[PDB]
RNA sequence: CGCGGGGUGGAGCAGCCUGGUAGCUCGUCGGGCUCAUAACCCGAAGAUCGUCGGUUCAAAUCCGGCCCCCGCAACCA
RNA sequence: CGCGGGGUGGAGCAGCCUGGUAGCUCGUCGGGCUCAUAACCCGAAGAUCGUCGGUUCAAAUCCGGCCCCCGCAACCA
RNA sequence: UAGUCCGGAUUGGAGUCUGCAACUCGACUCCAUGAAGUCGGAAUCGCUAGUAAUCGUGGAUCAGAAUGCCACGGUGAAUAC
RNA sequence: UGCCUGGCGGCCGUAGCGCGGUGGUCCCACCUGACCCCAUGCCGAACUCAGAAGUGAAACGCCGUAGCGCCGAUGGUAGUGUGGGGUCUCCCCAUGCGAGAGUAGGGAACUGCCAGGCAA
RNA sequence: UCCUCCUAAAGAGUAACGGAGGAGCACGAAGGUUGGCUAAUCCUGGUCGGACAUCAGGAGGUUAGUGCAAUGGCAUAAGCCAGCUUGACUGCGAGCGUGACGGCGCGAGCAGGUGCGAAAGCAGGUCAUAGUGAUCCGGUGGUUCUGAAUGGAAGGGCCAUC
RNA sequence: CGACUUACCAACCCGAUGCAAACUGCGAAUACCGGAGAAUGUUAUCACGGGAGACACACGGCGGGUGCUAACGUCCGUC
């Protein structure tokens, strides 16, 4: 790479809420926190909490029961 | 029109010059190319002049 | 880094039973990643072009490419040589670096987030990406932009068929729908 | 009434119509109205003619016109002196030479067929004879 | 009329043909682009005028990948 | 395809050559190698030939394709060309941008003697 | 062809020859006015001198160019 | 037939012969004032520019054909 | 001093009482939602003291359904040359 | 002698496309790497340098096939020089030349010097 | 008046109040040279972003581009890109083309002096073809030239130029 | 906002099929420039001098523009 015309490009440390320890390198500063990762994120629980909403004909039950 | 006619004469040697067209509308600054003089025989730095 | 070498050692291993290749080059590499931002709005604010570079430069590693209008036309108001976009053709060694801080902490933060398009290939295992905020990556300060303006990623690779180059991506544990 | 749909060039030179026609062999049809003269047919002429066909032959049948015309004939106005330009395009023409097919014609008996043309061959100029499409 | 111009010819064409003698200067190829190249011991000028750069006889090949008619000259 | 890019960006070295009618010391590198060859003006037949390839270089140099290969090369090109006769000839750096191997040949074949 | 004068808020003008403090009238928004409209009156919003260069404590100001600026008599290839 | 000039909201005119975002005065429409209508005050909509085409990155504006309109010529014997 | 902890519209969901019955077409509640609006063009309305202004409150009709209507009382002005 | 590579030509489609192959000991390629040489209007992608773990995938070379492109007679036709002629806008005749298109067919180039590896 | 195409009958030339278009310039980088590069237009995927701005791959291969008409020409690229620059240089010029003439044009090599390249080399403007007017008269700078008795001068001349 | 039907118009492509002064992935005859060789020709050729006339053409045949493939029309090439 061309020296002088980039920036910093230094390593640092993400570390979420989670307890995922991660090094990695960017132009950021000193320290990292983050929210969520690759793990830890609800999207293979997610697409089964999402899909299983529907649902008519057991609500009207709910409130009749007879 | 528009384009105009200068007198490029030397700087180091006697009052020989050429002559090119110039734009003055774009480029107002003056040239400064550094042609040959026949009298001293040499290179020279020819400036720009009106004639 | 980490992710170059778990490709040299785990992927490729998994990539061979798949479509019983006969050597190891046959299996599909990744080229490069191409970061994209079509500024466009350059054309009234001139320093709106400045301020993507920067966001560029932020968030890949390198500096940005100042990218030429192609041709003039009367849709946009554009002309010949204008500068209306801003590019990183980044590979290499900073395009794994990138390519893991994309997938493991920057896809997470993407906003409404469900699960990214299986369809989306070139039909020649180029994979793209279109990120609507600036603000997914953490190298932006959060007082220090404002725009609504976005990238796009670019993965290239070295595939023939979508179907082929769907499975290298999938190896790499990528959120697909 | 045929005539090119835009052309590269408005006027175009006399010219000398000569030699053998082109389109001789019945490509299309079952059978054709082959030029035996030679000259040159306008734009109305062609429409006249098919005019003759089309109405003989009723709703029935196929027809083809192998001839366009492609040729932009200038006329000079009445009451006007030589020079001072050449004249203004008034109509179009198709040049026939000899052994040209002009019409072509499928989906129709022999008997009915003759009697067509003969309707069209009546309003050209260039005289005309019948072929049928003999297989190579 | 609308039209009624024209401009004076310019006398292009071959000058010296194939197989006669010329002298070293003499023009051979008056034109405009090169639809004729410059071989052995022949020039190519501003106006792509092919002259002979020696005395002998002009030589018209049709040599090269894209088959280009090539002027040389052999003593 | 890379080689056919090299070759047209070659040709016009080549053509102009030719044309002056000149003895072309052709240079093709590669990235294991190097080779070298004194052409003779016609084109087709070559004078003098070495390459890294050549056991009698080979057998000497540490590995076949760096600088101080070249400069083998360069020297034992250019120590054969004067034997034959040959000392005037052009160099024809063959659409290999002239940098590295090729200008340690280069050095090398003009410090050997051979004048170009 | 010239020698001369002339050059500012949007614009017309001075002030520019005796360097230290750019005014002035129409385009400007809010008032007061009146059951109201016109007027009339009051205050606000805009150029550091067309523009670039030397010196000297201070330069629209002294001096040189430009864009250029109009006036002229002379210009009879 | 010949050479100038035209054709722009519903009306009459600018913008058109120097291609980049179409004004003016009326009328129409909405609301005011009035007992009501007019006048008057206050907003608003309304023209892809005769049409078919070319030139251009882009045409009301450039160029060509066709379709109307208006002026001038249409002469000597 | 922010379209704000201003406004509280609008929508989705979950309800509540009445009432044979609440979708056309009720009222209220909870939850999330958070529109226009930053004092209003020409105009123009009421008001001369417990009056204007502002904050509650009641009743009549009424199974349910007031921001209307009819009453009630709090703090409480300016100005009338 | 031969069989395989590379380099540089000659010759420019009978020589080029596609498809089907098969080759890695050298040769070639990607491949490895990025202080140094050098490189990017960003990027060791390119160009460049230092290498030897891998493979023959891609690219390249070689063999096979007419699906195309390409070459192409003989005969005829058109045209046309010269002297005639006619029913003269167009033809015709003697004699000389003689296409283009198509047709039978051909058709996966043929070589030159030079270098290297292997069977000799 | 000048340029391009056809008319123009396969060298050149060739008319008409025959058929169609352009020019009275532009550029200190749009010249030089060295070193690179390859296009149009679609297809599919991709934030805002849509037919089209910017990106990725695939398709086609010069339909592109060439400061301006038209013609001929260009991948060795004359195309588009950068790095230094000033050859858009003075004196010439073997030998040709084209003109009735005036004139116009092409030009290897030599002397002198540069530029670019590592060097072969290339460079006496621009891919070529229009962008232009003779003489007289007068102006401006230069000058081993002339100078009406002699010394100067004016005024002429020669060179550059308006 | 979820989407079906269709008396249908028809590119780029394909396989036929024409046309073209200002179209050409091809291509003659003659003409034309140069070379060599006979034969024949009153040097017929080229140069430089002294003289000039002429620069309104006409028709006919082949190639054309223009006109109506009209004109004893008009305007060019070649005899
Ligand atoms: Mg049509
Ligand atoms: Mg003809
Ligand atoms: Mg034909
Ligand atoms: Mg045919
Ligand atoms: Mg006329
Ligand atoms: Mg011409
Ligand atoms: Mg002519
Ligand atoms: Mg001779
Ligand atoms: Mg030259
Ligand atoms: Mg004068
Ligand atoms: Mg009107
Ligand atoms: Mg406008
Ligand atoms: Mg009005
Ligand atoms: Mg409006
Ligand atoms: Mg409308
Ligand atoms: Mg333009
Ligand atoms: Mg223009
Ligand atoms: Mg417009
Ligand atoms: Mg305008
Ligand atoms: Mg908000
Ligand atoms: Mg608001
Ligand atoms: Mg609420
Ligand atoms: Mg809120
Ligand atoms: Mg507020
Ligand atoms: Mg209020
Ligand atoms: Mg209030
Ligand atoms: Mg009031
Ligand atoms: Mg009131
Ligand atoms: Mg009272
Ligand atoms: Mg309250
Ligand atoms: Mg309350
Ligand atoms: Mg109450
Ligand atoms: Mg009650
Ligand atoms: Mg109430
Ligand atoms: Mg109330
Ligand atoms: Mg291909
Ligand atoms: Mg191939
Ligand atoms: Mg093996
Ligand atoms: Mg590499
Ligand atoms: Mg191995
Ligand atoms: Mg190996
Ligand atoms: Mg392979
Ligand atoms: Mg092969
Ligand atoms: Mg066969
Ligand atoms: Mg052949
Ligand atoms: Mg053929
Ligand atoms: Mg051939
Ligand atoms: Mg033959
Ligand atoms: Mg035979
Ligand atoms: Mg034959
Ligand atoms: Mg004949
Ligand atoms: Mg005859
Ligand atoms: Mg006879
Ligand atoms: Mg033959
Ligand atoms: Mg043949
Ligand atoms: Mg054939
Ligand atoms: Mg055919
Ligand atoms: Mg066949
Ligand atoms: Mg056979
Ligand atoms: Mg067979
Ligand atoms: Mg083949
Ligand atoms: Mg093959
Ligand atoms: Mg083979
Ligand atoms: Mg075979
Ligand atoms: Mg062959
Ligand atoms: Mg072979
Ligand atoms: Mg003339
Ligand atoms: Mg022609
Ligand atoms: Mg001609
Ligand atoms: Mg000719
Ligand atoms: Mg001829
Ligand atoms: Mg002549
Ligand atoms: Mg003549
Ligand atoms: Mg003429
Ligand atoms: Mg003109
Ligand atoms: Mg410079
Ligand atoms: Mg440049
Ligand atoms: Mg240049
Ligand atoms: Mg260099
Ligand atoms: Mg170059
Ligand atoms: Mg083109
Ligand atoms: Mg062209
Ligand atoms: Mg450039
Ligand atoms: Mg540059
Ligand atoms: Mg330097
Ligand atoms: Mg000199
Ligand atoms: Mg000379
Ligand atoms: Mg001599
Ligand atoms: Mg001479
Ligand atoms: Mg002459
Ligand atoms: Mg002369
Ligand atoms: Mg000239
Ligand atoms: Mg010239
Ligand atoms: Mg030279
Ligand atoms: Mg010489
Ligand atoms: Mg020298
Ligand atoms: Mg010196
Ligand atoms: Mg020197
Ligand atoms: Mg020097
Ligand atoms: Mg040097
Ligand atoms: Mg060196
Ligand atoms: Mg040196
Ligand atoms: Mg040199
Ligand atoms: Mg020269
Ligand atoms: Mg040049
Ligand atoms: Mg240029
Ligand atoms: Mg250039
Ligand atoms: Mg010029
Ligand atoms: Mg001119
Ligand atoms: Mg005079
Ligand atoms: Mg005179
Ligand atoms: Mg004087
Ligand atoms: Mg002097
Ligand atoms: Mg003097
Ligand atoms: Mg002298
Ligand atoms: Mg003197
Ligand atoms: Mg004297
Ligand atoms: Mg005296
Ligand atoms: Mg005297
Ligand atoms: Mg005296
Ligand atoms: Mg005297
Ligand atoms: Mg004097
Ligand atoms: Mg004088
Ligand atoms: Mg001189
Ligand atoms: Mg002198
Ligand atoms: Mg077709
Ligand atoms: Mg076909
Ligand atoms: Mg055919
Ligand atoms: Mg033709
Ligand atoms: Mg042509
Ligand atoms: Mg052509
Ligand atoms: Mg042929
Ligand atoms: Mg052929
Ligand atoms: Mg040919
Ligand atoms: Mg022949
Ligand atoms: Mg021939
Ligand atoms: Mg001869
Ligand atoms: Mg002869
Ligand atoms: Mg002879
Ligand atoms: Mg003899
Ligand atoms: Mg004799
Ligand atoms: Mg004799
Ligand atoms: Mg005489
Ligand atoms: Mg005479
Ligand atoms: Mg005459
Ligand atoms: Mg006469
Ligand atoms: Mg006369
Ligand atoms: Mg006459
Ligand atoms: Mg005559
Ligand atoms: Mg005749
Ligand atoms: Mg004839
Ligand atoms: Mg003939
Ligand atoms: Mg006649
Ligand atoms: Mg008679
Ligand atoms: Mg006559």
């Amino acid at each position: 790479m061309k020296k002088d015309i980039h920036p910093k490009y230094e390593e640092i440390t993400a570390s979420c809420s989670c307890g995922n320890v991660m090094k990695i390198r960017s132009t950021v500063g000193h320290d990292l926190n983050l929210d969520v990762c690759s793990k830890c994120h609800p999207f293979f629980t997610g697409k089964q909490r999402d899909v299983a909403t529907g649902g008519r004909v057991d609500r009207f039950n709910k409130r009749f029961n007879i | 029109g528009i384009r105009e006619k200068i007198k490029l004469v030397s700087s180091a040697g006697t009052g020989h010059f050429y002559t090119t067209t110039k734009n003055k509308r774009t480029k107002p600054e003056k040239l400064e190319l550094k042609k040959f003089d026949p009298v001293v025989r040499q290179h020279v730095i020819y400036k720009e002049a009106k004639i | 880094a980490k992710l170059h070498d778990y490709y040299k050692d785990e992927v490729v291993k998994k990539l061979m039973t798949e479509f019983n290749y006969n050597s190891v080059m046959q299996v599909p590499r990744v080229e490069k990643i191409t970061l994209n931002m079509g500024v466009g709005e350059a054309i009234a604010d001139k320093k709106l072009l400045d301020n993507a570079a920067a966001d560029l430069a932020a968030i890949s590693g390198q500096k940005p490419l100042i990218t030429k209008a192609r041709k003039s036309v009367a849709g946009f108001k554009i002309r010949q040589g204008y500068p209306i976009g801003c590019k990183v053709t980044l590979r290499g060694e900073r395009m794994w670096e990138f390519f893991e801080r994309l997938i493991t902490i920057a896809v997470p933060r993407i906003r409404d987030f469900r699960g990214l398009s299986a369809k989306s290939f070139d039909g020649r295992g180029n994979y793209s990406m279109g990120v609507r905020e600036q603000i997914i990556f953490p190298e932006i300060d959060y007082d220090k932009v404002d725009r609504v303006r976005g990238l796009d990623i670019t993965i290239t690779t070295t595939a023939k068929s979508d179907e082929e180059g769907r499975a290298l991506l999938a190896a790499f544990d990528f959120p697909f729908r | 009434m045929l005539q090119p749909k835009r052309t590269k060039f408005r006027k175009m030179h006399k010219g000398r119509n000569r030699g053998l026609a082109q389109g001789t062999d019945v490509s299309f049809g079952s059978f054709g109205l082959k030029a035996v003269g030679r000259g040159r047919l306008t734009a109305r002429q062609i429409e006249a003619a098919r005019r003759a066909m089309t109405r003989a032959v009723k709703r029935q049948g196929k027809i083809w016109i192998r001839v366009f015309p492609d040729k932009p004939i200038t006329e000079k106005p009445l009451a006007v002196r030589m020079g001072k330009g050449k004249g203004n395009v008034e109509y179009w023409v198709a040049l026939i030479q000899p052994g040209k097919v002009l019409y072509e014609m499928d989906g129709v008996p022999e008997e009915l067929a003759r009697e067509a043309f003969k309707l069209a061959a009546a309003k050209l100029p260039i005289k005309t004879t019948f072929v049928t499409k003999t297989v190579m | 009329t609308r039209n009624g111009r024209d401009s004076e010819a310019k006398r292009l064409g071959v000058k010296r043909f194939g197989g006669e003698s010329v002298l070293a200067g003499s023009i051979i190829v008056r034109q405009r682009g090169t639809k004729f190249h410059a071989g052995a011991n022949v020039g190519c000028g501003r106006d792509h005028t092919l002259f002979a750069k020696a005395d002998g006889k002009v030589k018209f090949e049709v040599k090269g990948p894209k088959n280009r008619k090539f002027i040389s000259i052999e003593a | 395809d890379k080689k056919s890019a090299r070759i047209r960006r070659a040709t016009r070295a080549r053509r102009k050559l030719q044309e002056l009618g000149a003895t072309r010391l052709v240079v093709h590198r590669t990235p294991r190698h190097i080779y070298a060859q004194v052409i003779a003006p016609n084109g087709s037949e070559v004078l003098v030939a070495a390459s890294t390839v050549e056991k009698a270089i080979a057998e000497q140099l540490k590995y076949t394709g760096n600088k101080d290969a070249a400069a083998a090369v360069g020297k034992a090109v250019a120590e054969r060309a004067l034997e034959k006769g040959i000392k005037d000839v052009s160099f024809d750096r063959s659409g290999f941008q002239y940098h590295g191997r090729v200008q340690a040949l280069a050095d090398a074949a003009r410090e050997a003697g051979l004048q170009f």
